[PDB]
């Protein structure tokens, strides 16, 4: 009975971080939403209707704040944030939802102000970076030709199934415009030729270039992901379809329903094993209800077969030539009660493949007629799930308590001691995951933690 | 610098790698080695191509380094191609080497260059007809 034990205080965001966030009930009915940044940066990002809190993840101090205003004399929400550096500035990818449309922004940490924006053709659900640089250079060839003329590349998706790839025009340094002075898109379907041209007619009228992929509309994207070992942007879809898209060919490579059904796809993470005989790895990906009924929370494991491995200029391994992608393990979370995913968390150490491999997936089981809710943390070893001979799901009678490819911690002692606070996200401390065959069964790993609450950070050692 | 791959047999493209060169292009490849990526200052590594050209007794080393497993991104990396001696002889960037007399010179450029040049050069000077007039021939020296 794993348990995680808590390590530090509550350390509270400062009262003007609090009391911004609590302008919640006029812009509302906004829900406080908060995940810790995937960069380098240690950042964690809160935002609730218009407002943006970026606040430092192990101390909870506040770093940048910003309010948006909405071009069209209404507030934005603030949707999707995601790292994004560049040149020698550290930033803020950001999908705001207005009340027309949307609008994707790049905010500038070290100036707390918005940089570039550009308004968005639909409702966007989420947004990823590509590429954070363009020119002639060896670190963009995995990229398609047309790619390449652009200069930083961000993903957008929308409630309507569009996938659009943006140009953030980073060689354009005269450009300096906030989110109500956002430039228009020259939307080009597909991928072109002759994209210089295109390009520089395209700029001269104040705009950025984007490329919309064809592809079906109609169904909303609800996550989406670039897979850098695979060279591949993973798009999940609210009916349950996941397709993977190969950013140097631009063409679909996989599309096909999660086993799950009709739920929607919530999050992915990728995983590469050390030693596979057909160069394998893998994807997960998470469906879940959480965002409506909250009944339904599955694990779907797929594994992608690849015909060779490629060492690309820049150092980089990839991932080449999709030959299979199956499912081949799947866990129910849940599917009263209501349980939702708190955090999906990939960590690799390296000595060619890493020679550990875990994803550690954090979720919440609120019974009704129940105050406090359950928080679990599971970690899945992907190594030892090879060596337990790859199961296709629990067996009979098993159960993540005891299970040797799986760890599962009950965070409960965080839960009392933050209690009535909310959990909104939960990150594990890659530096600190550490170390007879049961020996190596993934409960053995010591770890630290930091959970992302509404109201401050606290710390977890699970050992 | 075309790079496919083979495999099964096939030979399959993936990108054309142009050089970055001037001067009108007037280097001659010596000798090239495709090999396991080196330790750079760029972590974005896949592969390395170290090349060596050639213009006249110059020489230029550079590595081609491949970020990925497209060979669609990648940068080049030059090198200096004289050492630190060299260049100081030629840039006059020399403080320490003693000064003054025409025999220190001597065994300033003796002691630089070893025996093997050293006599090799006393060796081309006495076939053009060069010979030392006196201790104090400067002139001589600077030849």
């Amino acid at each position: 009975d794993l348990t995680a034990q808590v390590t530090s205080d509550l350390l509270h965001f400062p009262e003007v971080t609090i009391e911004a966030l609590g302008e919640d009930e006029i812009t509302l009915e906004s829900v406080l939403r908060g995940k810790f940044a995937a960069g380098k940066n240690g950042l964690a990002c809160l935002a609730c209707g218009p407002q943006l809190e970026v606040v430092n993840s192990l101390t909870g101090e506040r770093l940048s704040a910003y309010r948006f205003s909405g071009v069209n004399e209404q507030p934005p929400v603030v949707l999707a944030v995601k790292e994004f550096s560049w040149h020698k500035r550290t930033g803020l990818l950001i999908g705001l939802e207005e009340a027309d449309g949307s609008v994707l922004c790049l905010y500038d940490l070290g100036i707390s102000r918005v940089v570039k924006a550009v308004v968005l053709p639909g409702r966007v659900t989420a947004i990823e970076p590509i590429i954070n640089h363009g020119g002639a250079s060896a670190s963009t060839q995995h990229l398609h030709p047309s790619l390449r003329w652009l200069f930083g590349v961000a993903a957008v998706v929308t409630d309507v199934g569009q996938i659009l790839l943006i140009d953030l025009c980073l060689d354009d340094l005269s450009c300096s415009q906030n989110e109500v002075e956002a430039s228009d898109l020259e939307v080009i379907t597909g991928i072109p030729a002759e994209v210089p041209h295109i390009r520089e007619r395209v700029m001269r009228e104040g705009r950025h270039l984007c490329f919309q992929l064809v592809s079906p509309l109609g169904v909303a994207i609800s996550t989406l992901s670039y897979i850098n070992r695979t060279n591949q942007l993973a798009v999940g879809f609210s009916d349950g379809y996941l397709a993977l898209w190969n950013m140097k060919s631009m063409k679909r490579e996989y599309y096909t329903q999660l086993e799950g059904g009709r739920v929607p796809v919530h999050a992915v993470a990728f995983q590469e094993p050390e030693n596979d005989p057909r160069n394998c790895c893998y994807l997960w990906a998470v469906q879940s209800t959480q965002d409506s009924e909250g009944d339904v929370l599955s694990l779907h494991l797929l594994q992608l077969a690849f015909g060779d491995r490629k060492c690309l200029a820049s150092g980089q391994i990839l991932y080449e030539g999709l030959e299979y992608c199956e499912e081949r393990y799947t866990l129910d979370l849940a599917g009263t009660s209501n349980t939702k995913l708190l955090g999906c968390q990939s960590i690799e150490r390296f000595p060619l493949s890493p020679d550990t491999s875990v994803s550690v997936f954090t979720w919440q089981v609120n019974i009704y007629g129940q105050g406090k809710p359950s928080v679990y943390l599971g970690l899945f070893d992907i190594n030892r799930w090879y060596h337990a001979q790859m199961p296709d799901s629990l067996r009979s009678g098993e159960s993540l308590h005891n299970c040797s490819y799986f760890a599962l911690w009950s965070l409960d002692s965080v839960v009392s001691r933050t209690s009535p606070h909310h959990i909104l996200d939960i990150l594990v401390h890659e530096r600190s995951l550490n170390r007879p065959e049961q020996f190596f069964n993934p409960s053995t790993f010591n770890f630290d933690a930091t959970c992302l609450l509404d109201s401050g950070v606290i710390h977890v050692t699970c050992a | 610098f075309q790079m496919g791959t083979l495999l099964v047999l096939t030979y399959t493209f993936q990108n054309n790698i142009p050089t970055n060169l001037s001067a009108s292009a007037i280097w001659s490849i010596v000798d090239l080695v495709l090999t396991r990526p080196l330790e750079l200052n760029v972590e974005a590594s896949y592969l390395n191509l170290i090349v060596l050209w050639k213009s006249g007794t110059a020489s230029k080393l550079q590595i081609l380094n491949v970020n990925d497993e497209s060979f669609k991104n990648y940068e080049w990396i030059e090198s200096v191609n004289k050492s630190l001696v060299d260049l100081q002889s030629e840039h006059d960037l020399d403080i320490v080497t003693k000064t003054g007399d025409v025999e220190r010179g001597f065994c300033n450029l003796k002691s630089r260059y070893g025996t093997q040049i050293f006599e090799r050069a006393q060796q081309i000077l006495s076939e053009n007809k060069i010979i030392m007039a006196h201790n104090e021939d400067e002139e001589y020296l600077a030849n």
